[PDB]
Parts: C-alpha cells; structure tokens; sequence
RNA sequence: AGGACCGAACCGACUAAUGUUGAAAAAUUAGCGGAUGACUUGUGGCUGGGGGUGAAAGGCCAAUCAAACCGGGAGAUAGCU
RNA sequence: AGCGUCGAGUCGGCCUGCGCGGAAGAU
RNA sequence: CACAGGUGGUCAGGUAGAGAAUACCAAGGCGCUUGAGAGAACUCGGGUGAAGGAACUAGGCAAAAUGGUGCCGUAACUUC
RNA sequence: AAUUCCUUGUCGGGUAAGUUCCGACCUGCACGAAUGGCGUAAUGAUGGCCAGGCUGUCUCCACCCGAGACUCAGUGAAAUU
RNA sequence: GAUGUCGGCUCAUCACAUCCUGGGGCUGAAGUAGGUCCCAAGGGUAUGGCUGUUCGCCAUUUAAAGUGGUACGCGAGCUGGGUUUAGAACGUCGUGAGACAGUUCGGUCCCUAUCUGCCGUGGGCGCUGGAGAACUGAGGGGGGCUGCUCCUAGUACGAGAGGACCGGAGUGGACGCAUCACUGGUGUUCGGGUUGUCAUGCCAAUGGCACUGCCCGGUAGCUAAAUGCGGAAGAGAUAAGUGCUGAAAGCAUCUAAGCACGAAACUUGCCCCGAGAUGAGUUCUCCCUGACCCUUUAAGGGUCCUGAAGGAACGUUGAAGACGACGACGUUGAUAGGCCGGGUGUGUAAGCGCAGCGAUGCGUUGAGCUAACCGGUACUAAUGAACCGUGAGGCUUAACCU
C-alpha cells in the first residue's frame, strides 16, 4: 500500500532520485525548456517551483539554501538575479509540461517542461 | 430506517469523570427522501433518500429526472432503507440526524479500506515459516493447500491471497456519544469502517 | 477537519502552562479511591511532549521509592487538575529519552535561567 | 512444471483473444495549424492548443 | 507484558531477587501477564536466610511493568522494571510483609488490598 | 629464536544464504582457516594405464577413473528389453 | 381383566409367511 | 558466450591510518549494450522495532553482539 | 564408554521439568595394555553439555529502503507434448 | 522406461466410536461432586524440559488438552534431526575383503505451472429498442468457543463438613472484524548532532561519499502490543428424553387417532456475496416520432439525412489499484502540482554583534528549516472538438380501449 503518499521512486535509490533533479533542476534554470519522462517533469516540479519560491526573497540566507539544493552558483545567480524577479508576482506554478509523444529507444512517455514565461 | 452519512474522522470525548471516550465524527445531514417503495407497485416497503449536494454537470438526465420527481436536489448518490409495520414516510420528506436522538446503540456500514493484493499472512493471519533454520524460499508463503490424491483438488473457500478490504463492513452496536443535530453530527463510540470522506450507513442497532 | 476542530477546540483546557522538555514539572492528578476524589502530585522532569491540540500529552519521569516510573498525561484530561513548572531546565533536544539510561549526578539538568 | 498435452492453435488463438490492439479512437485536430495530434499532446510542428509551444 | 520465561524482580522482603514467569495462569493459550494479573515463577535468585528458595515454584501478582498500565483517559503509567510480589502458592496471598517501590491503582482489589496497604505509594 | 602470535597480499574452503534451464558443468555474497613454512608461486623437466603418482580419500592422472583416452579385434556376446 | 360383582370369550405354547430392533466412518 | 570464474611479473601519489587494511580522493579509468513506468502478493539483499529475551530449533542455524590504543588487573591447571 | 543390548540402568549434580550433559556405582550383552592401556598442559572452522552477554531465532509479526515480480516498448529461450 | 519416505513446520479437510461446552435416563444420585448409558459434530480442544522422534515420562497450565480417516493428509509448499550411498572409528563377527534391523562423528533436497483445482480480478456476449440508477433475493458463504467473580444464598440439601439447581449481573481468555482518536513501532521523502575525507578559490557556510557513514528525534501513511465491536437473544421444526388424553387388550399403556414439551446439532434470526437466478426478475428515470429505392417481399438489403440519452476515449487524479477495474474531477473547475496561511516535527539557522587568549558561550531567536497533514487559493496542467451509441423497438394470444 501507498495510501497517502508522495514522491516518486522512479527505480532508483533516494540518493540518485536527489542527485537527478539536482541535476535536471539546474538544466531546467539554465535553459528553461528542457525534454525529459512525464513522470520526471511532474516531479521535477515539486523541485523547481520551491527553488523559485525561496529566490524571490534575495538574501544571504536565501542564496545559501538555494547553494546547498542546487550546488550550481550560476544557477543560483539566475533564480535570484533573474527568475525570482521575473516570477515576483506569480503565485506559484512557475513551470508548464507539455506532453510531446514517445521516446524512439523505449518507448517512454516525454514532455517539454519549461518556465512558463519563457 | 437509518441514515446515511460521512465519515468526518475520530476524535475523542473528555467525560467530567476522566474517561476519554474515542469517537467517530459522522457528518449526518438532511436525507432527503426521494422514492417511496410499496408492497402495490414494488412488493415490498422501503424508503429511497438522497444526501449531499452533486453538481449538475455530473448529474444525468435519468438521475435528474429521479430527483425531479421526488421534488428534490440531487445528492451525491441514493441508499434504500426498509420499513417496519409502522414506519410511514413521503417523498420529498427530509430527515435529520435527530432520529438518533434517542437511540442508545448504532451499526454503522461502510467500504472498508483497500489494502490491495494481500498475501495469506495478512489477510488470514496465518502463521510465517521459520526466518531461519534452513527455509529455502518460504517465509511468507502459504504452506501446504491440500491433502493428496484423496481428494486430489483444492477445496472452495481455501483461504489464499488475494484483495483485502475495499468492501462493505457493518460494526454492530455502537454506542451513539452524541447527536448534535445543529451541526449534522453523530458522535459514535469507537471506529467505524472506511477512510476519511468515505459514505457511512448509519442504523440503530439490530441486536440489543 | 473545520468540523472535528470545532469539537476539539471547546473541549481544550484553557490555562495549561508553558513548559518545555528538561523542566521539572508537578502534575496534580484526581485520584478516586471509592468515591471520595483528591489530587495526587506527580513531580518530575518532562522528557517528551507531543503537541497535537486536544490529542496533546507530556512524559513526566521521577524517580519513586527506588524506581524510575513515567507517566504520559493527556494534557487536556480533566483528570489531570493542574501543571505547575518547579524548575526550568536546560536542555537541547525536544525528547530527553537518554535520561532513562543516566541515574543520580548523570541525570542533571541544568537550569535554564532566563 | 509443464504441459502434459500439446495445447491446440485453438486454445492458442483463445488466449490470444485478448491481444489485440486499440487503434487511436481518434486524433484531435489543432485550431490554428489545423494538424492532426495526439489530444492533449503536442503536434509534430510544436503547436499546442493554437499556440506555437516550440521550435 | 509478561510472558513465559520473563525475568522479574520482586517487589517484596519474601527473599527472592530475580525470579522467572513459567506461566500466565487463568486462560488456555493466554499470552501475556500485565499488572494485577497472577503468574506462576521459579526463583532463579534469593537472599541466603528468606522465607524463599531458590529453585521453589510459587505464584506472584505482577505490581510493575516497562510495557506499563493504560487509564480511562488515556495515560500511561511505565516502569524501568517488571517486578511482582509472591504469593502463597495455595492461598495466593503475599510471602512477604513490605512491599518496594511504587504500585498502581490496579491492585486496588480485596484480593490484593494488603500490597496496597503495604506499598509506599499508589499511582 | 619459532612448522610462535594478530593481520592484508598470497594459499585455502568451516558455516549460512543465494544460485540449481546458474553470471558459473562447483560460483557469488557475508562470515571462516593458514599466512617464514611440512609455505606459496612462475618457467621448464621426469614418472604412462594393472601402469604412474598418492601426509592414503580408491584420491588424482586434461570437466572421464575399483583400471584414462584414441584406434583396432568388432557386427564381442546379449537364453534380456 | 377391572372393581361376590361382571355377562363373553379368554389364556400361551406349537408350526409357518412377511416385517421390527440389534445396525457407528471418514470429499 | 562481449561469460560475476581463472591468469605470473612490474609501478605504488594525497588525507587519515600500524599498514600494500580501511574510508575519501589524485593521476588515470569507468557508469558494467535493453530501457520506461508502477510502487500488489511473494522472492531476494538490507535498515529499524514496543514488551519479552532462545520460549525458536535436531542444534542459538541465522542474526544480534564483542571489537581500538594506553594503563591497571587477571583463576584453576601447567610440560613452567 | 566414539564400546552397554537390556537402557531413558541406578545414585548424585545441574533444570519448574534434563532419553542429552557432568560425577559416581560395576550388573564390562560385547574395555584392556604399541591393530597400545590409563592420564595429560597446550592446540582444534573437531563432537557433546552449561552459563553471562546478545538479539526478529521465537511469542508475532509491523514498517521501511533497494533488486525482481506487475504494466509499456524492443529482443526473445526452455523442459514437455 | 521411479507412485520421494520417519519426525517437525505451514496449511488443512472429513468421520463420530464426544475430550470440553449443550440436552437427557439410571445411579450403590442428600448437596457438592462423581459413575454409567443415550442424544448431540455448532464451535472449541496447552506451553515447555528431555529425545530425530511419533510416542512417552516429567513441569506447569486449561472448560477441554478427544479418537480416527485423508498416499500412516500436506517435500513440483519449507525443513532434513532420523532412515539410507561414498569418509572415519568403537564394540562385535570374520583368516580376509568386508559385515551388523549395534553404536559413533561428517555428509548437494532440482522444477519459470499447460490442464484440473483453488484465491483474486478483468474482457466478451447474453438477458429482445437503447440508456442511467435503485433494488428484490433464488442461491452461496461467514459466524456460532468459553473461564472466573458477584447476586440469588451461606438459601435448598446436610448430623456436620460443606454447599446447589433455576434465574440474574459483571469482568476476562482465546478467536474474528474494523480502525488509527489514544499508547506505541516504522517513518533511507522532515529537522538536528557527529567521525573520516573530497569539493564548492579561501574564511565562514554548505554539498558528495563512507550500510541512511554513524546516530538522536520525528510528520503523513501503514500498523499492534493500541481500542472499538462481535459470538447472542428470539422464532420454527426436532434428537435422546419427558408427558397429556387414549383405545387396540373392560385394566394398563407417551401412540395406534389426537395433543404438549424438549439441545451449542437442523431451518431461521446476525454479517457478506448474490439476477450468467439463461428460471437472466422488479422499480424509478432518461432518450430517439426522417426521407428513399431495390430485390430473394422479409425479423430481407442498401442509400441520403440524422447522431439522442448515454458511453467510451483522452487529461488531472484518488486513504481505489499488479494490470484491467472502481471512485473524484476536467475551466460553468479545487482533480493534481505549486502557492498562501496554519499545524506538526526538529530544537534557538545564517548573517551580524558581544564576551573569551581560544575551544566555545550569549544576544538577535523558540530561531531557521519543515514530506506525504489541515484550511484556502485558478498560478500550472486538466481543450474547442473528435469517437462509439441511433432514428420509436418481433410474432401470437388474451384483457381492455377504439
Ligand atoms: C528411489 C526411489 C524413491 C525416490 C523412494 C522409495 O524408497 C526406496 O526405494 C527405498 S531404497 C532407497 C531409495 C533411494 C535411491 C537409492 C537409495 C535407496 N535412496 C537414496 C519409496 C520411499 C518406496 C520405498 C518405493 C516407492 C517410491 C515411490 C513412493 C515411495 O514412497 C517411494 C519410489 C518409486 C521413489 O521413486
Ligand atoms: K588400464
Ligand atoms: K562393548
Ligand atoms: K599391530
Ligand atoms: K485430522
Ligand atoms: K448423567
Ligand atoms: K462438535
Ligand atoms: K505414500
Ligand atoms: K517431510
Ligand atoms: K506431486
Ligand atoms: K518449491
Ligand atoms: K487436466
Ligand atoms: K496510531
Ligand atoms: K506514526
Ligand atoms: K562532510
Ligand atoms: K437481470
Ligand atoms: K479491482
Ligand atoms: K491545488
Ligand atoms: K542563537
Ligand atoms: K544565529
Ligand atoms: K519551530
Ligand atoms: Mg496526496
Ligand atoms: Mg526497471
Ligand atoms: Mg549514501
Ligand atoms: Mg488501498
Ligand atoms: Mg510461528
Ligand atoms: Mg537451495
Ligand atoms: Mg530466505
Ligand atoms: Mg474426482
Ligand atoms: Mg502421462
Ligand atoms: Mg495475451
Ligand atoms: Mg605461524
Ligand atoms: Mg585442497
Ligand atoms: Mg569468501
Ligand atoms: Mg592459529
Ligand atoms: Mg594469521
Ligand atoms: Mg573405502
Ligand atoms: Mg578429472
Ligand atoms: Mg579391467
Ligand atoms: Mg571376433
Ligand atoms: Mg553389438
Ligand atoms: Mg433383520
Ligand atoms: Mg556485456
Ligand atoms: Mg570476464
Ligand atoms: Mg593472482
Ligand atoms: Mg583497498
Ligand atoms: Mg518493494
Ligand atoms: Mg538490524
Ligand atoms: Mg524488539
Ligand atoms: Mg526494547
Ligand atoms: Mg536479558
Ligand atoms: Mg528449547
Ligand atoms: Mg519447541
Ligand atoms: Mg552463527
Ligand atoms: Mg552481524
Ligand atoms: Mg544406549
Ligand atoms: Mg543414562
Ligand atoms: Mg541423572
Ligand atoms: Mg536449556
Ligand atoms: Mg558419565
Ligand atoms: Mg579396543
Ligand atoms: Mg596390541
Ligand atoms: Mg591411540
Ligand atoms: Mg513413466
Ligand atoms: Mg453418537
Ligand atoms: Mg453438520
Ligand atoms: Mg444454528
Ligand atoms: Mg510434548
Ligand atoms: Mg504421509
Ligand atoms: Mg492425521
Ligand atoms: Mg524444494
Ligand atoms: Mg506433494
Ligand atoms: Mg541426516
Ligand atoms: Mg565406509
Ligand atoms: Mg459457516
Ligand atoms: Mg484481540
Ligand atoms: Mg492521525
Ligand atoms: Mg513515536
Ligand atoms: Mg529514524
Ligand atoms: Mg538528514
Ligand atoms: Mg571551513
Ligand atoms: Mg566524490
Ligand atoms: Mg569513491
Ligand atoms: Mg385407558
Ligand atoms: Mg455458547
Ligand atoms: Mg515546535
Ligand atoms: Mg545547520
Ligand atoms: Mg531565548
Ligand atoms: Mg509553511
């Protein structure tokens, strides 16, 4: 049973899941439309959005928390110098995914997701 | 009769006396009657009422017309109940949760949670094989499920795995704490079946 | 949920005072030998509170008569008639579960004096 | 464990009774381009519900 | 929550120290012994000069547990120690004239009101 | 000093689980024994089948051993199926 | 036979036909 | 077999460490040639567990536990 | 008794309870002196027994993390009949 | 040209020659408590020590610790202690190889389920116009155990000792169902402490890796040890049994006619499934009221138009779930995510200032962070469509209306 429960396995361990949307957070900041699995899109969600959250408030604080979940200075620079500002007004929902069909090597389910004012 | 309700959640009532007494919440409001069933035109008597409040995008054409006779909204869903020698009831009628007012005890029924594909452990409490000593393969399955060549099947009912929960349970002989009729609210003395949100049938109790 | 609020809310204990893990707390309980009731202290150090509105308890460890005893009292428990702070303690940890290991000198809270 | 009697291209084609596939029932049609695609997916030239969503 | 083979210590001047449940007396596959309930021991220690022995099979009414008792309200009363007081194996009434430690509210039984009256507080 | 001690490499193989149409015709994993010696290992050499070799288990002698393998006597013989 | 009364049969061996009990088992 | 196996020699960085153990790294090399989901039973490999503590079992099998250095201290018996 | 059939001999110890164990007895079915007898410190992945610690071994299982199992796409066996 | 074996474990299922509980006759049955026989199979029916044991003995329970059948039930379910390979030894027999239904130590347990069966769960078609609901209940399944205490009553009974029936009340054991309010477990998705090391230029602050590195706490969920509930009462027909009236047979006789009692068995009552109940049931509601031509004039066929109710599909999803299924929601919208507020948990962040030689302490500060929770909120994603499903529904006969 699951009753209740959140958060995705997506067939790996709890270090590789953190690693991964680390990873693909940064990807999503840096370039702010990327393709991946629907399912990595909708969670990846419940990782960017917070991310954006924290970067509307600029401090030092802010930056360090947003250091220590993303480990990426630039993208750090770019939540706060950037998106943060961009999405100051926005409650929330920072991110679309638009689904875009089936991956050719196994068939997967893939999305665009990207910031919504791209 | 009895009513059909929501399971709010459990709580607990403090007694001046020092007594926490657990409780289901059952959100009780108006079932609105909504079919009228006689022995003439049905073979048998029974009320049909309506609760809740769907919406009208949900609510079909043969549904809405249902309602629309009886003269009323349309709940979420209707329940039957049938009726003793005496009891008398019209279509249209609401009734509240001040039908329990003076009932001592309750059944309650409602969808037991769904615990999915359950393994024989679980769902029959058998007995685990040895962890340990040698067990090859085997802690949790079910041992042996028949005899030999006399009979040479499996019987019917052999308790195996498969979906537990998910179906309708009575708890007999409740105790009723409270019936707060301002609010729409049964109190029930201990749990009742189903989730959170889940739809009770609430009667008084058969037994006594 | 607003429902189930509403019941627990008028059921609350008004007047239940601020105490925090490490204080040495004194509980006075009813106690109904027959049917005469009078109040029993129960004094000792709050190892644990669970804060969780009318389901709200706390952990009181004494030692009595040679032996470690707790009890977890239901906060808003009618049987429960009062809570006083004796002494505020000085602790890090919301949950002071170590103290069932340590006796006598190992077992001392400082005082938190502010 | 295994079968004591060759099982027939009759039985075969019984437990096959349920592999067949579901065509697309049918394609959504987007308002501007006028593409065919998948519903709630977007088309093959990166339209979504009139809007050119990609490049 | 006492089963076969739990170690107690006693509760009592009757001389035994550590003395082991071999049975949770009054049901037939009953588990478990909590306070008040009668349980059958071997004393597996004692002092050289009480008025029990080593190796001797009594009864004894456990008056103390870590598992602990349960009120109406929903408290819990726990103890560091399981601990019982002996009893005459025949009569089922206490060996010992003190009663150690605290007991609770539990024993309040005229079967158990000497323990009661002997103990040096009742929870 | 030591067929001394603890312990890697190295040599081994006591227990358990897995695996048993294996990842593997003997292994993997966690533990385990020896670890300056009657130790271990590379290269090459010698011993040949009623023969070898054997700190001896009928062990081993090319995944084969109470008599190797290959070819031959050979279509042995088969009161048996 | 029941209690001298009472007014018609009664009694129990034999041979034999057919039944009755004796007679509890495991999917 | 693009096979968790087998195969002798040589070289020997940093931090911690007695160490060629072990952990993390350097140089260097790799992610092991099906993937994507889901988060049932059951199996496998693991983590934690109230109270009890060998009651398990053929058997404490397995697991849990012990585990370092310095110092103090250390019984029967003994071929010393 | 690595030997004893009768046999779980009998007595003592250990356990609440001990066909095993330890110590005895001698009635050695069927020990016995280099196919050695009886001892014996040390040693042992050796056999038996007991205790402390320790624990999911168990009372009696619960939850969790992973790999399978399940669904989709690709590839695609087997024994048997 | 193989039908795996003792014992254990797991899971059973039936018989009744009944161990307990229920009913009853007789008793050398005062009571209590037995003995014995009859009826009764609903349910229930020990844990340990020793031993491979089954068994047995022993300890301590229990209302009781039933007896049997089921390939001495159950190894394509587990074990492998015993038996029964190869090693070795003892006693014993044998000149010896070796041997012993003597003993002793060691000693590989394979199978991915086609069919039947069983537990679950779908798809198809049917049920006669289609559709959405609510039902009836043929039939099936589950459940059915019991202690102790108190009252009645120290009454009846008894010389005392002791000590009831019947009836009533309470509280347990075991078992079962549900649930998570409480008490707790778990909680690798939350917070913190901390060891080694590497990195982010460095400091400070962080992150990676080391079993989640090791740990301490812990939210939701799941959950038991947690806490609610259950077994029934009642009814019918009975068993053994007890009778009433009563002849045959002037009597007697519970039986032949007639009538009455009588048990956990039976049929109900309680709970769950249930119209594929093809014997396919009922009730309520909803929807469709067009043209046209052929030929094989028939439940014939095709076209043009029409496309309903509703369904499905897709999407957002769920205390629903292996997949299907089932439930919610799809902008006229709280379905999910985010966001806001709160709660909860952790336990006083960072930065800065102050004190200290410094580790560190103190202030700002119960701070900061906070998952699955609660209450809200259209910011994001749930699309305009399209698709399927049709166009008044056979014949015969009756009863009524035209
Ligand atoms: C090999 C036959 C086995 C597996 C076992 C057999 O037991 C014996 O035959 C005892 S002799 C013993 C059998 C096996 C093979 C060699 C050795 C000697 N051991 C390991 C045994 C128990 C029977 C006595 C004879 C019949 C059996 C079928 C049913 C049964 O109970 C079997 C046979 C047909 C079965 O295949
Ligand atoms: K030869
Ligand atoms: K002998
Ligand atoms: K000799
Ligand atoms: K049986
Ligand atoms: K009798
Ligand atoms: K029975
Ligand atoms: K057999
Ligand atoms: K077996
Ligand atoms: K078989
Ligand atoms: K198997
Ligand atoms: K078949
Ligand atoms: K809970
Ligand atoms: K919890
Ligand atoms: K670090
Ligand atoms: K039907
Ligand atoms: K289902
Ligand atoms: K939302
Ligand atoms: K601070
Ligand atoms: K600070
Ligand atoms: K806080
Ligand atoms: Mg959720
Ligand atoms: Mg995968
Ligand atoms: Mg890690
Ligand atoms: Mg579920
Ligand atoms: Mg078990
Ligand atoms: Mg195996
Ligand atoms: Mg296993
Ligand atoms: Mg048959
Ligand atoms: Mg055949
Ligand atoms: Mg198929
Ligand atoms: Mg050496
Ligand atoms: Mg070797
Ligand atoms: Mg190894
Ligand atoms: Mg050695
Ligand atoms: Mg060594
Ligand atoms: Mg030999
Ligand atoms: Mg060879
Ligand atoms: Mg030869
Ligand atoms: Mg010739
Ligand atoms: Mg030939
Ligand atoms: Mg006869
Ligand atoms: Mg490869
Ligand atoms: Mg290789
Ligand atoms: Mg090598
Ligand atoms: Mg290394
Ligand atoms: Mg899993
Ligand atoms: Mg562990
Ligand atoms: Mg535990
Ligand atoms: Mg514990
Ligand atoms: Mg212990
Ligand atoms: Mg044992
Ligand atoms: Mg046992
Ligand atoms: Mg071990
Ligand atoms: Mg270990
Ligand atoms: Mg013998
Ligand atoms: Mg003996
Ligand atoms: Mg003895
Ligand atoms: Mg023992
Ligand atoms: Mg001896
Ligand atoms: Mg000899
Ligand atoms: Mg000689
Ligand atoms: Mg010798
Ligand atoms: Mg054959
Ligand atoms: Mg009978
Ligand atoms: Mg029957
Ligand atoms: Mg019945
Ligand atoms: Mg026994
Ligand atoms: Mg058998
Ligand atoms: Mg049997
Ligand atoms: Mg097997
Ligand atoms: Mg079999
Ligand atoms: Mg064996
Ligand atoms: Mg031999
Ligand atoms: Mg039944
Ligand atoms: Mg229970
Ligand atoms: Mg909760
Ligand atoms: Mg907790
Ligand atoms: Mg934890
Ligand atoms: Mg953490
Ligand atoms: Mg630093
Ligand atoms: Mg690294
Ligand atoms: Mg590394
Ligand atoms: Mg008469
Ligand atoms: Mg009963
Ligand atoms: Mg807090
Ligand atoms: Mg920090
Ligand atoms: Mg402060
Ligand atoms: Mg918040």
């Amino acid at each position: 049973m699951r009753h209740r429960k959140s958060g995705r396995q997506l067939n790996r361990n709890s270090s590789h899941r953190q690693a991964m949307f680390r990873n693909m957070a940064g990807s999503l900041v840096r370039h702010e439309i990327i393709k991946t699995t629907l399912p990595k899109a909708k969670e990846l969600r419940r990782v960017v959005e917070p991310l954006i959250t924290l970067a509307k408030t600029d401090s030092v604080a802010n930056r360090r928390l947003a250091f220590a979940r993303t480990r990426d200075n630039e993208i750090v620079a770019k939540l706060f110098n950037e998106l943060g500002p961009r999405f100051a007004s926005r409650a929330g929902g920072y991110t679309r995914i638009l689904k875009c069909g089936f991956r050719a090597g196994d068939n997967a389910p893939m999305a665009y997701i990207e910031l919504v004012d791209r | 009769i009895g009513l059909v309700g929501k399971k709010v959640g459990m709580t607990r009532i403090f007694t001046e006396d020092g007594v926490s007494i657990p409780v289901t919440v059952i959100e009780v409001e108006a079932n609105r009657v909504t079919q009228v069933k006689d022995l003439a035109n049905d073979g048998y008597r029974a009320i049909q009422v309506t609760t809740g409040a769907k919406k009208a995008n949900r609510v079909t054409k043969p549904e809405a017309g249902h309602f629309a006779k009886a003269g009323v909204e349309a709940g979420r869903g209707l329940w039957e109940f049938r009726l003793a020698e005496g009891e008398e009831f019209t279509v249209g009628q609401s009734i509240s949760v001040e039908l329990f007012a003076d009932v001592k005890k309750v059944d309650v029924t409602g969808t037991s949670k769904g615990k999915g594909f359950a393994g024989t452990v679980k769902r029959w409490n058998f007995r685990t094989q040895d962890a340990t000593h040698g067990n090859s393969l085997s802690h949790r399955v079910p041992g042996s499920i028949g005899q030999n060549q006399t009979p040479g099947k499996v019987f019917k009912g052999k308790k195996m795995a498969g979906q537990m929960g998910n179906e309708r349970v009575t708890v007999q002989s409740l105790d009723v704490v409270r019936v707060d009729a301002e609010r729409n609210l049964l109190l029930v003395k201990g749990a009742v079946p189903g989730a959170t949100g889940s739809d009770l049938i609430v009667k008084p109790a058969v037994k006594a | 949920s607003n429902i189930i609020k509403q019941l627990e809310q008028e059921q609350m204990k008004q007047d239940v005072p601020s105490f925090r893990p490490g204080d040495t707390v004194e509980v006075k309980v009813w106690v109904v030998e027959g049917s005469k009731k009078r109040l029993q202290a129960f004094e000792g150090v709050v190892i644990a509170i669970r804060n969780r509105g009318l389901h709200s308890a706390f952990t009181v460890r004494k030692i009595s008569n040679g032996e470690g005893v707790e009890r977890v009292f239901q906060t808003h428990s009618p049987v429960v008639d009062s809570i006083s702070v004796k002494r505020r303690g000085a602790v890090r940890k919301a949950k002071l579960y170590y103290l069932r290991e340590r006796t006598g000198k190992a077992a001392r809270i400082k005082e938190r004096l502010n | 464990a295994v079968q004591q009697n060759k099982p027939t291209r009759s039985k075969r084609g019984m437990r096959r009774s349920h592999d067949a596939l579901t065509a697309v029932t049918s394609l959504s049609v987007d308002k501007t381009s006028g593409e065919k695609h998948l519903r709630h997916h977007i088309t093959a030239d990166g339209y979504y519900r009139g809007r050119k969503v990609i490049a | 929550m006492i089963q076969e083979q739990t170690m107690l210590n006693v509760a009592d001047n009757s001389g035994a120290r550590r003395v082991m449940c071999i049975k949770v007396l009054g049901g037939s596959h009953r588990r478990y012994a909590g306070v008040g309930d009668i349980i059958k021991i071997t004393i597996k220690e004692a002092i050289p000069r009480g008025k029990v022995k080593k190796g001797d099979v009594l009864k004894a009414v456990v008056v103390r547990t870590k598992k602990g008792v349960r009120r109406p309200d929903g408290s819990v009363i726990r103890f560091d120690g399981n601990a019982c007081v002996l009893l005459n194996n025949n009569s089922e009434q206490p060996i010992g004239t003190r009663i150690f430690g605290p007991v609770t509210r539990e024993l309040r039984s005229e079967k158990f009101m000497k323990i009661i009256s002997l103990a040096p507080e009742v929870l």
